Parts: C-alpha cells; sequence; structure tokens
C-alpha cells in the first residue's frame, strides 16, 4: 500500500465528491441542524462510521480551520463538542469564522465537530485543520 | 524524574510483540495496571514523569488514551528501531490507500471484503476504538501477506506467509522501507544495510538482544543524574533491566498480583535484593516475601490500585436499585445461584438487574439468555419482570443480558449501579477494583483486599445467604452510605500525593537502615 499521507481531514444527498480534496453541496438541510459530522471515536463497535479526527491531549490548546467557501457567504456554522467516557457532552464552543481556538477539556474523552447552518444555498468543501498552538 | 519501565506484553511466545485483534473476537483479561495506576497519580500532582517502552505496540496510542495516561512522554524502542520521528496522528480513511481500479468492497458486520475480478484480495479488519487496524492480502485463496498499521497511520509492520504459515516480519519505517526483518521459524533478526548508521550490529539471534541494546543506550546516555526507575516485575528475572540502571539511582519494584500471581520466591531473591522499594498490591503476598527475605522485609510496602477513570456512582439519582450480577462463563452456568438472585429480584420490584457475562462468544450468551428464560417461565412469573416505565402506560423486562468486552464496557454500566454481586470462587478481579473504584458496594464469596465485611460489601458463607447480604446494602440508605464514606476514604489514601509523598519517605527509611551494620 501507499497510504497516501497528508495532516488535513477530508469530507469522506446532493454531495457531489469532485475531488478527495473537495466537495460540492446544494441544499434540505433546516437552519440550525447538521450537514455533516467527525468523531474522534466509534458511535458503536459494529459502526461503518470510522474516527476521522486524531487523539487530542487534555489541557492544551489547538486550532480548527475550516477550508471552504459557503454561497450564502457567512452560512455555515461550525460546532465543537466534547464528551466524556460516560458519552455525557461537557462543553461546546460554536464559530461563526473559519477559524477557531479551543483547549483541550481536562475530562473530555472524545470530541465531534459538526458542520451547523444558516440559510444555506451551496459550499464547495476543501478540509479541516487541527494543529497544536499556544 | 521518574521513569516507569511497564510490562505490555503479548501472550505468544514473542512476548515482546503485543496481540492484534480484531475489534469483535476482543475480549476481558485485565488491561488496567498497577503500572497505569502509578502513573496517573503524577499526572494529577503534576509531577515530571516519563515512560519507556521496551514492546512492539502499533497500537499504542489508543492503548494510552483509553488508559487515561495519553498526555504521559515516552520513549519507545521500537520507535527508535523503526525511525518514527513524529507522534502526528493521521486518522487512516479507506478511502486514501489506494486500492487498485477494480477493486470492489462488501462491507461484512465484522470486517471489510475486497475482491478484484470476483477473487477475493484483502479482509480489511478494525481495532476496538475504529482505526484501521490490520489487513490480511490474499493471492488464490491463499494468506500471502498481513499489514499492521500504526494508529499514527503508517504501515508498521508486514507479516509474510509460506504455506499458510507466518515465515517472516519485517518492521518498516513510516516511509515504507524496512529496517529490520524477523525470521519466525525455529530465527533471527537482520538489519538492513542501507540503515546500518542506526544500529551497532549487522545482526541479532533474537529480538530481545536489540530491544536490550536500544533501552541501555537510553539510561546511560538520556537519563537526567539521579533519577528514579519504577520497574513492573516481569513474569521471569528483572536481571535484564535492573542491571542497566545508573550508579546513582533509585529503584522502585512493583508487584501486580494479575502480572505476577505465580512466581516463585526463589528467583526473586536476586531482583528482590537489589530494589530499594518493593511494592506489592496484595498484603498476602507482602507477608510472603517477608518472611521468606527477612534481610529485606524492610523494603516492602502494600499499596493497592484504584481505577481513577471511574466517576464516582451516580445510584443516587435513581429511583430503582440496579444490581450488576457477573457471570465467568468460562466455569459453565451455576443454576443455583443463577436462580437466587433471580428469585431476590423477583421479589423486590423496586429493582433492576443486569447480568454482565464476560469471557462469552456469542452462543454462550444465548445460553445465559435461555437458562434465565427458563429458570423464570418454571418457577417464577415472567409478568413480574415488566418493567414499571413499562406496565404502568400498558415489551420491556427488569432483568437483561450484558456481554462484557471491555473495561469501558463496565465502567459504563457501573455508573448507575447500586450493588455488584459475583458468585464465582474466583471473582473477576476487574470489577473488584472498579467496585471500590465507583463506591459500590460489593457480594463476593471469598475475602479479598477490595471488599471488607460489613463495611466495603458482604462475604457470603454461601450463597444460601445471598438475601440477608442484598438487604444489608439495598434496604434503607445509611449502611449503603456508611460504604462510600469508607471506599472514599480509602480511593484517598492510595491515589493522593500522599502515595509519592509515601515513597520518598520509605526511601530515606531505606537508607537509614544501610547505614545500620
Amino acid at each position: 500500500m501507499k497510504i497516501q499521507k497528508h495532516k488535513e481531514i477530508y469530507w469522506g444527498s446532493t454531495i457531489i465528491f469532485h475531488s478527495p480534496d473537495q466537495v460540492y453541496f446544494e441544499n434540505l438541510i433546516a437552519s440550525g441542524q447538521t450537514i455533516h459530522e467527525w468523531s474522534s471515536s466509534w458511535n458503536y463497535q459494529g459502526d461503518r462510521q470510522v474516527p476521522s479526527l486524531p487523539l487530542l491531549k487534555r489541557g492544551r490548546s489547538y486550532s480548527l480551520t475550516r477550508d471552504m467557501t459557503s454561497y450564502p457567504s457567512e452560512s455555515v456554522f461550525l460546532k465543537l463538542i466534547f464528551f466524556d467516557r460516560y458519552n455525557r457532552e461537557v462543553s461546546n464552543h460554536v464559530e461563526r469564522s473559519d477559524k477557531m481556538t479551543f483547549t483541550y477539556p481536562e475530562e473530555a474523552y472524545s470530541y465531534k465537530v459538526q458542520l451547523l447552518s444558516a440559510g444555506v444555498e451551496s459550499f464547495e468543501f476543501h478540509c479541516l485543520r487541527i494543529e497544536e498552538i499556544l | 524524574m521518574y521513569y516507569f519501565i511497564p510490562s505490555w506484553s503479548g501472550s505468544g511466545k514473542r512476548v515482546w510483540h503485543r496481540d492484534i485483534i480484531p475489534w469483535y473476537r476482543s475480549m476481558q483479561r485485565l488491561e488496567f495496571d498497577d503500572t497505569i495506576h502509578q502513573i496517573r497519580i503524577f499526572h494529577s500532582e503534576n509531577l515530571p514523569v516519563k515512560l519507556l517502552l521496551q514492546a512492539y505496540m502499533p497500537h499504542a496510542r489508543y492503548f494510552l488514551h483509553r488508559q487515561d495516561i495519553f498526555e504521559t512522554e515516552y520513549y519507545s524502542v521500537f520507535d527508535e528501531i523503526q525511525a518514527v520521528e513524529s507522534n502526528d496522528m493521521q486518522v487512516l480513511q479507506i478511502k486514501d490507500l489506494e486500492w487498485e481500479d477494480d477493486c470492489e468492497f462488501i462491507y461484512t458486520p465484522f470486517l471489510i471484503i475486497v475482491r478484484r475480478q470476483g477473487q477475493l484480495y484483502a479482509h480489511v479488519e478494525f481495532g476496538v476504538e475504529g482505526f484501521i487496524s490490520f489487513i490480511k492480502f490474499f493471492k488464490d485463496d491463499q494468506l500471502e501477506k498481513l499489514n499492521i498499521f500504526d494508529d499514527r497511520g503508517f504501515v508498521s509492520s508486514i507479516v509474510y506467509y509460506e504455506d499458510g504459515q507466518e515465515v517472516c516480519q519485517d518492521y518498516l519505517n513510516p516511509n515504507g522501507d524496512w529496517r529490520i526483518r524477523e525470521y519466525l521459524k525455529f530465527s533471527h533478526v537482520v538489519v538492513n544495510p542501507v540503515f546500518s548508521r542506526d544500529f551497532d550490529k549487522l545482526e541479532y539471534e533474537c529480538m530481545p538482544d536489540l530491544i536490550l541494546e536500544k533501552l541501555g543506550y537510553y539510561i546511560s546516555h538520556n537519563v537526567e543524574e539521579d533519577s528514579r526507575f519504577v520497574v513492573a516485575a516481569q513474569p521471569f528475572t528483572n536481571q535484564g533491566v535492573l542491571d542497566l540502571l545508573p550508579q546513582h539511582s533509585h529503584s522502585i519494584l512493583s508487584f501486580f498480583h494479575e502480572r505476577n500471581q505465580a512466581s516463585n520466591i526463589e528467583n526473586l531473591k536476586a531482583d528482590l535484593e537489589y530494589a530499594d522499594l518493593v511494592l506489592t498490591d496484595r498484603m498476602d503476598f507482602k507477608e510472603t516475601l517477608q518472611n521468606y527475605f527477612p534481610l529485606q522485609a524492610e523494603k516492602i510496602h502494600y499499596l493497592s490500585p484504584f481505577d481513577t477513570r471511574l466517576q464516582l456512582g451516580k445510584s443516587q439519582q435513581r429511583h430503582e436499585s440496579k444490581i450488576f450480577y457477573q457471570i465467568d462463563l468460562s466455569e459453565l452456568l451455576n443454576d443455583y445461584a443463577i436462580f437466587k438472585v433471580l428469585f431476590y429480584v423477583a421479589q423486590h420490584p423496586d429493582t433492576e438487574l443486569v447480568i454482565g457475562v464476560y469471557n462469552a462468544w456469542q452462543e454462550g450468551i444465548k445460553q445465559v439468555e435461555n437458562k434465565v428464560e427458563e429458570l423464570i417461565s418454571d418457577y417464577l412469573d415472567l409478568k413480574d419482570f415488566i418493567k414499571k416505565s413499562f406496565k404502568n402506560n400498558q415489551l420491556e423486562y427488569r432483568f437483561r443480558i450484558r456481554n462484557i468486552t471491555d473495561e469501558l464496557s463496565l465502567i459504563q454500566e457501573l455508573d448507575d449501579t447500586r450493588l455488584i454481586i459475583d458468585l464465582s470462587q474466583q471473582p473477576n478481579l476487574y470489577t473488584q477494583i472498579a467496585g471500590i473504584s465507583a463506591g459500590i458496594p460489593q457480594i463476593n464469596l471469598v475475602a479479598s483486599d477490595y471488599v471488607t465485611h460489613l463495611q466495603n460489601g458482604y462475604i457470603l458463607d454461601s450463597i444460601s445467604q445471598l438475601a440477608v447480604a442484598a438487604d444489608y446494602y439495598l434496604q434503607g440508605l445509611k449502611n449503603w452510605n456508611q460504604a462510600l464514606i469508607y471506599s472514599i476514604e480509602k480511593i484517598k489514601l492510595n491515589t493522593g500525593h500522599q502515595v509519592i509523598k509515601r515513597w520518598e519517605k520509605w526511601l530515606k527509611e531505606a537508607i537509614d537502615e544501610k547505614v545500620d551494620k
């Protein structure tokens, strides 16, 4: 195998896959609802929905970055949820912008990031980026 | 600072090689550890600590994480051997491997079957957390290759198959170039010439030699002067590692029952003489050592481990008293004991029952299910097992049967559990640890270091008395609470700064004994 290294997080139903690194979308999704979700964990053992997001360190601080453009401009939001070991929520941050900095809480066992929605007509999506900051 | 050298092994003859197991064949043998207990103490009470890993663990990130020590700094023998430079993890999707164009995929509920032009090409299996764990490769209905993936997102290793048998395994670098090759027939390990820069010796006879090499080189050239080494007592002899320790350093030797229950006291003599400090998680093993080796009695101390992944129990937020009843299915079924519990739950309509079965395969779970159905049908009424939620609004029952595969499984189940019953002759050790950790009382048939009679739980004479035990904690609030108290002030004096304090004090007390001669 060649494995195809990259440190970016890709996408993985008008959802059109014009490339691994670019995805088209047309609205179907209520304002406030979820357009997509990434998780650092399996929802249940059998699940064919495999984790996408890397393991994080507690107390440390990171930068979550969208690389996408939404046709009705500032329409797609970016929610970030931290869950504990019992699957109960811990905390949630939403960001209108395309960059966000959070500090990974010390109760957090896993995390998910969702793309939420304002009135979104269409978007082109490239990726997410997480790197450690200070 | 403090260095920890864990004993994290495989179960084969290659002990330095951790087992690779698909998510479904997964079963519970104890993964929590005296080491993990200790390292966790250093991370709260923020002290500096580092981990020295001598074993091959392609999936060690999820392991550390799952065990709540992901933030610990580690040096890894096989990370040097394979020239893994960055700890950056890229969670691999199947989509980005990638395969030939003709490959079609078929999704088993267990794995993924890749066929190309109708012929079986590959099985893609997953690990308990859901990352690609390994892929089997096929050439004409014959297994030829096995790729083992690193949880950081590359091919860590390849096993080659001759006539359907392991012949050879080479360990790649994250770029794909083999660095060492290991021959698995009785028999050595060869270094790839291109990378001779990083290995003194060009070939090694047994794998532990190359291991012993890289480890000692770290301890000599990279350890800050006067440090402290906590060594998990490995199954055989500790000379391998003890005789690599600095001239000026303190050594702590740590004994965990699950690991060292079976060891003859005679071969301990060498390692027990060297060690500055000795720790056991069993009182009577401390005593066994203090009698056979009376000259070193003073340096052996008892320390009980506790899993702090367990939040304290939220069973006060429930009207229903939930009962966790443990069944070891390697012992077959015991109709008398299953019935005494089923009968107690029938009588007290304010209770729910989870029957936690471990060491069981899919079909053995069904056996437990039928035996419960049967016993209920023949002697009781199934209608008395319908839950309030369902019959106060009118199917769903007050009892169900859960397969306990993970420790995580059990941790979840214990969150709202009010009472633990284990009627085996050897009670699942992790459940005893998890029980006292979450502050839930326990009923066992044999005494232990985690359950104190009429304080922490009840120690039954025979299962005939099961109701007297059950009542003691299920009836009223007083006893159940005097037990949360007892359990809490026992979690306290075994996971504070207090414990490391006691270690430093015990190290000073071991010097003041040397001056006596």
